[PDB]
C-alpha cells in the first residue's frame, strides 16, 4: 500500500532555506519516481520537480535552480530543499507519485510552510457564550497558520462550523468556531473547545458556559 | 510552458443538472488528468488518461477530448460533487495544472439564523473587545451584515469569514467580527448587527446592551 507523508518546519524566514522530508512506503525508490507539488494558500497547483528511480531529476525552470530534490534509499526518504526563500514560496507542499501512467495517484497529507520575518505566537482563546442555541470560541492573534479546533474532543461534530482564518491588520490570524445545540441541553451538557497550534506548542481546552 | 485554461472558473448547478467543464492547452497533449479537491485537503485523482475513472469514482462522471481540448462532465449533479476540479498535463516539461473550476450546488433559498455575542470578560481585561455576529445555515452566499453602534452604521472595522458549502444541506455559515479597544467599546451602549438576505422578508436585527 503506497503511502507518503511529508514533514517540515511550519515557519522559516526570507532568504533562508527550506527543507522538507517525505517518508515513503509500499514501493521501491530505486524503481519509481517521486514528485513535488505545491499550492499557495487559496490558489492553484504548481509542479516543482521529480526525482526518478535512477536518481536523475527534472525541475520546473521558473524556480531558477533554487530547488534541489534528493533521496536516500535505505532511509526510504525523499528530500526537498529550496534556497533563498521569498514570501511567494509560502504554500502547502505535497510529495506525490503516479500509479498507472503519469497522473499523480498518491499524495501525502501536505505540509504548510509559511515564509515570513515574523515570529511564532500562540493564540488566546475566548468563549463566545450562548429552541436552538449557538456557542463558540474565538481563537485570536496567532501566527502562523494552522490551528485545529475540535469540540468535546471529537464527540461533537454535528452542528460544528469552523471558519477560515482571517489575517487581521496587525499581521496575526484569528478564527472562530461555533456549534449549534438545543437550548434544553445547555443546563445539562458541558461544552469544551480543544484548540491546538502546533507551531507554538499551545493546547488550550476552554469551557464555554452560559452567561 | 504549456498553459492550461479551465472554463468556467466558477459555476453552479442545481441538483440533477448536467455540468461540463473544459480544459484547454496552448499546445497539444497526449492526455489530460483531473483532480478533485475538497476544503483544502489533498487533491484526489478523479479522471486519468483523459477518460479513465479512478477507483471509487461514480459513473456519472466522465472525461473526453483530444489534442488541445478536454472536458469533464457530470450527467446528474449531486451535493457530494461540490469541489474544485483541476486539470493536469504530464506530456511535456514543465508539467502544469489548470487554475481550477469551482463547482457550487445551486439549491433552494434558506434564511439564516442570527446570533450576537458580546466580548468575554477575559478578553476585556487584555484591552480588546471582539463582538461577533453569526449567520448560520443559509443560501445563497450573498448576505449583508451591517454593524450599528448606538444606531450609527459602521464602516471599515469588521471582518467577515464564510464556510465552504456544507456536505449534507449545501448551506453556508458566516461570522462577522467588529474589533475595537476596550476603551472605545466602553464609550458606547448598544451593539447590533442587521442582516439582509433574500430568504428574509425584512432585515433582521440582533443586539445587546453593554451590562
Amino acid at each position: 500500500q503506497v503511502q507518503l507523508k511529508e514533514s517540515g518546519p511550519g515557519l522559516v524566514a526570507p532568504s533562508q532555506s527550506l527543507s522538507i522530508t517525505c517518508t515513503v512506503s509500499g514501493f521501491s525508490l530505486n524503481s519509481y519516481g517521486v514528485s513535488w507539488v505545491r499550492q499557495p494558500p487559496g490558489k492553484g497547483l504548481e509542479w516543482l520537480g521529480v526525482i526518478w528511480g535512477d536518481g536523475s531529476t527534472n525541475y520546473h525552470s521558473a524556480l531558477m535552480s533554487r530547488l534541489r530534490i534528493s533521496k536516500d534509499n535505505s532511509k526510504r526518504q525523499v528530500f526537498l530543499k529550496l534556497n533563498s526563500l521569498q514570501t511567494d514560496d509560502t504554500a502547502t507542499y505535497y510529495c506525490t507519485k503516479p500509479g498507472s501512467g503519469y497522473a499523480f495517484a498518491y499524495w501525502g497529507q501536505g505540509t504548510l510552510v509559511t515564509v515570513s520575518s515574523a515570529s511564532t505566537k500562540g493564540p488566546s482563546v475566548f468563549p463566545l457564550a450562548p429552541g436552538t442555541a449557538a456557542l463558540g470560541c474565538l481563537v485570536k492573534d496567532y501566527f502562523p497558520e494552522p490551528v485545529t479546533v475540535s469540540w468535546n474532543s471529537g464527540a461533537l461534530t454535528s452542528g460544528v462550523h469552523t471558519f477560515p482564518a482571517v489575517l487581521q491588520s496587525s499581521g496575526l490570524y484569528s478564527l472562530s468556531s461555533v456549534v449549534t445545540v438545543p437550548s434544553s441541553s445547555l443546563g445539562t451538557q458541558t461544552y469544551i473547545c480543544n484548540v491546538n497550534h502546533k507551531p507554538s506548542n499551545t493546547k488550550v481546552d476552554k469551557k464555554v458556559e452560559p452567561a | 510552458e504549456n498553459v492550461l485554461t479551465q472554463s468556467p472558473a466558477i459555476m453552479s448547478a442545481s441538483p440533477g443538472e448536467k455540468v461540463t467543464m473544459t480544459c484547454s492547452a496552448s499546445s497539444s497533449v497526449n492526455y489530460m488528468h483531473w483532480y478533485q479537491q475538497k476544503s483544502s485537503t489533498s487533491p484526489k485523482l478523479w479522471i486519468y488518461d483523459t477518460s479513465k475513472l479512478a477507483s471509487g469514482v461514480p459513473g456519472r462522471f466522465s472525461g473526453s477530448g483530444s489534442g488541445n481540448s478536454y472536458s469533464l462532465t457530470i450527467r446528474t449533479m449531486e451535493a457530494e460533487d461540490v469541489a474544485t476540479y483541476f486539470c493536469f498535463q504530464a506530456s511535456g516539461y514543465p508539467l502544469t495544472f489548470g487554475g481550477g473550476t469551482k463547482l457550487e450546488l445551486k439549491r433552494t433559498v434558506a434564511a439564516p439564523s442570527v446570533f450576537i455575542f458580546p466580548p468575554s470578560d477575559e478578553q476585556l481585561k487584555s484591552g480588546t473587545a471582539s463582538v461577533v455576529c453569526l449567520l448560520n445555515n443559509f443560501y445563497p452566499r450573498e448576505a449583508k451584515v451591517q454593524w450599528k453602534v448606538d444606531n450609527a452604521l459602521q464602516s471599515g472595522n469588521s471582518q467577515e469569514s464564510v464556510t465552504e458549502q456544507d456536505s449534507k444541506d449545501s448551506t453556508y455559515s458566516l461570522s462577522s467580527t467588529l474589533t475595537l479597544s476596550k476603551a472605545d467599546y466602553e464609550k458606547h451602549k448598544v451593539y447590533a448587527c442587521e442582516v439582509t438576505h433574500q430568504g428574509l422578508s425584512s432585515p433582521v436585527t440582533k443586539s445587546f446592551n453593554r451590562g
